[PDB]
């Protein structure tokens, strides 16, 4: 709005009773230019320090120990980070377990030996067609079915939709032998 | 009507497009406004009907462009208006210029809005269609089968945080 | 989750239909350059907080014909596709939410379909393929052995929901009709959306008053001060218009960054909790609200989301 | 100001472009006709007597 | 967790006691609103 951007050029052209005039436009017009460039930077480094507060939570949590958050630092399920330099920021590594193939096999809730249900502790029962075995929902493993990794609880009149097995139990042959 | 005018009242100044309207004003109003001190609907001195004030024709210029590299087709997108007012197709951002109809919906490479998406394949010339928000799977349910994976792949993912 | 992409430019505010005004308009810097990009990145962020919360899954899943889902009504979370594919929930959240002088409304990315697709996508996943759909591949594990491992995971063990096949049933059918009792009788739990509303109501129509002040002018119209004023006599009111319409462009936008900078970083929570409470199992107490977490089913809303928790 | 191409380099202040959709300029429609809106004689003076 | 609710009103620290200065003080519009909300807004989050 002023008649110059120079300060020195209106104070040697123009009068001191007219030249604060042209004066007061340059100092209120670049005072709204820093008040404009304070107000930018602040609320960008308001996301800057919002990503600080992320940052630090995962060279804290997923850096420095396995974190069970699914889908918190990568892509399945998290293992360990690798940080590395970077400027005005960081670049991570998330090392993740991500399955490439899978098998439809047949399943069952629980079984019956001889009336009782039989959960089992960790992980589900599969069937490869023949036989019944126990693996677990991340790897398949082909584990016999033996009183130590199931659980004994209720009867098998209550699941619906069960089956029958007869549990391995190893202490039958030791004892015949 | 249906055109940008500059009417001229006697105490009110202004451009618009006049149009039919479905409303109905007083017999001693004339005047007409909206919620936030905007003049949208006048009545006709002469005649007693009641005509709109729509306003022009205005849009922001947008282009949809790839990579310099790669080539140097464009497609013109008129922001906020028809494709009446101004390779035609319709979006509810604007009229866009440039880009031809596909009804094959392929992965969104340049983001449009409201659905639409526009990439450049081969022959070879913007196309416009809607985005596809994934590849076509149904889980099939069942219980008495289920998939446990055999085979696994670590792989490392990078993120980048400021 | 998302606000109103509002794109308010100063050509048309400050200036419209003026020749004489652009050229007191560009003496004043860049500061309406400035202030269309500030808005122009808005929109960008915008785009990306859509997709960077609902857009997790790289594929889509659809509904099986199969609704015996171990005996739940899960017909009033998945949506009617003989309706736009809205469900009874998602009905209820879209009808209880609460101009062209150079304020550019802009539409969002996805639109209302857009978001059922990703609902009836991710609730797919989550019945019938339980958490392995966000990690990996979506393991074909029916509903009704995925919530083994879920008790397992806060120290409950999985005997109870085999001896009790009837009475989950009976309760967690019972409960979600206390839901929708709640949002179709009053729009008191909607209130978090609301605010997000009466902060754009209430700031995009409070921009257009102050057209009408005189802002120390003789007159508020700029067409009411040069065909009435002498063109060297006009220059000192429509200079101190245009500052005073600057005053208030420069005061929009820092309420439209510091009101959504709230939402950047709700925006930067809903991409966590839909990752961690909806795409799996987390042993945080009280991260999805009051009870212990077992999964969390969530729902469109108009620039948010809802999230149906279920707690033991 | 040749195409609407060019428009977005000359935006950014550079000749590397990726691909996206940035602003460069508003549409603007000049009034071709002022209608003066006003109504019709309402009441002549009386100068026939 | 919290902070000072502080209300600045901008009737009594901008014409606190003058008649002259309301006169152009309404000339502005609703500028005292938008700083009367945005503090009370404030006081909104501050009881969250």
């Amino acid at each position: 709005g002023a008649i110059s951007s120079v300060l020195n050029d209106i104070l040697s052209r123009l009068d001191p009773p007219e030249a604060e005039v042209q004066i007061d436009r340059l100092i209120t017009g670049r005072l709204q230019s820093l008040q404009t460039y304070v107000t930018q930077q602040l609320i960008r480094a308001a996301e800057i320090r919002a990503s600080a507060n992320l940052a630090a939570t995962k060279m804290s949590e997923c850096v420095l120990g396995q974190s069970k958050r699914v889908d918190f630092c990568g892509k399945g399920y998290h293992l360990m980070s690798f940080p590395q330099s970077a400027p005005h920021g960081v670049v991570f590594l998330h090392v993740t377990y991500v399955p490439a193939q899978e098998k439809n096999f047949t399943t069952a809730p629980a079984i019956c030996h001889d009336g009782k249900a039989h959960f089992p502790r960790e992980g589900v029962f599969v069937s490869n067609g023949t036989h019944w075995f126990v693996t677990q929902r991340n790897f398949y493993e082909p584990q016999i079915i033996t009183t130590d990794n199931t659980f004994v609880s209720g009867n098998c009149d209550v699941v619906i939709g069960i089956v029958n097995n007869t549990v391995y139990d190893p202490l039958q042959p030791e004892l015949d032998s | 009507k249906n055109k940008c005018v500059n009417f001229n009242f006697n105490g009110l100044t202004g451009t618009g497009v006049l149009t039919e309207s479905n409303k109905k004003f007083l017999p001693f109003q004339q005047f007409g406004r909206d919620i936030a001190d905007t003049t949208d609907a006048v009545r006709d001195p002469q005649t007693l009907e009641i005509l709109d004030i729509t306003p022009c024709s205005f849009g922001g210029v947008s282009v949809i462009t790839p990579g310099t590299n790669t080539s140097n087709q464009v497609a013109v997108l008129y922001q906020d208006v028809n494709c009446t007012e101004v390779n035609v197709f319709q979006t509810r951002a604007g009229c866009l210029i440039g880009a031809e109809h596909v009804n094959n919906s392929y992965e969104c490479d340049i983001p449009i809005g409201a659905g639409i998406c526009a990439s450049y394949q081969t022959s070879q010339s913007i196309i416009a269609y809607t985005m596809s928000l994934g590849a076509e799977n149904s889980v099939a349910y069942s219980n008495n089968s289920i998939a446990i994976p055999t085979n696994f792949t670590i792989s490392v993912t990078t993120e980048i945080l400021p | 989750v998302s606000m109103t992409k509002t794109s308010v430019d100063c050509t048309m505010y400050i200036c419209g239909d003026s020749t004489e005004c652009s050229n007191l308009l560009l003496q004043y810097g860049s500061f309406c350059t400035q202030l269309n990009r500030a808005l122009t990145g808005i929109a960008v962020e915008q785009d990306k907080n859509t997709q960077e919360v609902f857009a997790q899954v790289k594929q889509i899943y659809k509904t099986p014909p199969i609704k015996d889902f171990g005996g739940f009504n899960f017909s009033q979370i998945l949506p009617d596709p003989s309706k736009s594919k809205r469900s009874f929930i998602e009905d209820l959240l879209f009808n209880k939410v609460t101009k062209f002088n150079g304020l550019t409304v802009l539409p969002p990315l996805l639109t209302d379909e857009m978001i059922a697709q990703y609902t009836s996508a991710l609730l797919a996943g989550t019945i019938t393929s339980g958490w392995t759909f966000g990690a990996g591949a979506a393991l074909q594990i029916p509903f009704a052995m995925q919530m083994a491992y879920r008790f397992n995971g806060i120290g409950v063990t999985q005997n109870v929901l085999y001896e009790n096949q009837k009475l989950i049933a009976n309760q967690f059918n019972s409960a979600i009709g206390k839901i929708q009792d709640s949002l179709s009788s009053t729009a008191s739990a909607l209130g978090k959306l609301q605010d997000v509303v009466n902060q754009n109501a209430q700031a995009l129509n409070t921009l257009v008053k102050q057209l009408s002040s005189n802002f120390g002018a003789i007159s508020s119209v700029l067409n009411d001060i040069l065909s009435r004023l002498d063109p060297p006599e006009a220059e000192v009111q429509i200079d101190r218009l245009i500052t005073g319409r600057l005053q208030s462009l420069q005061t929009y936008v820092t309420q439209q960054l510091i009101r959504a900078a709230e939402i950047r970083a709700s925006a930067n929570l809903a991409a966590t909790k839909m990752s961690e409470c909806v795409l799996g199992q987390s042993k945080r107490v009280d991260f999805c609200g009051k009870g212990y977490h077992l999964m969390s089913f969530p729902q469109s809303a108009p620039h948010g989301v809802v999230f149906l928790h279920v707690t033991y | 100001a040749l195409d609407p191409l060019s428009e977005t380099k000359c935006t950014l202040k550079s000749f590397t472009v990726e691909k996206g959709i940035y602003q460069t300029s508003n549409f603007r429609v000049q009034p071709t006709e002022s209608i003066v809106r006003f109504p019709n004689i309402t009441n002549l003076c009386p100068f026939g007597e």
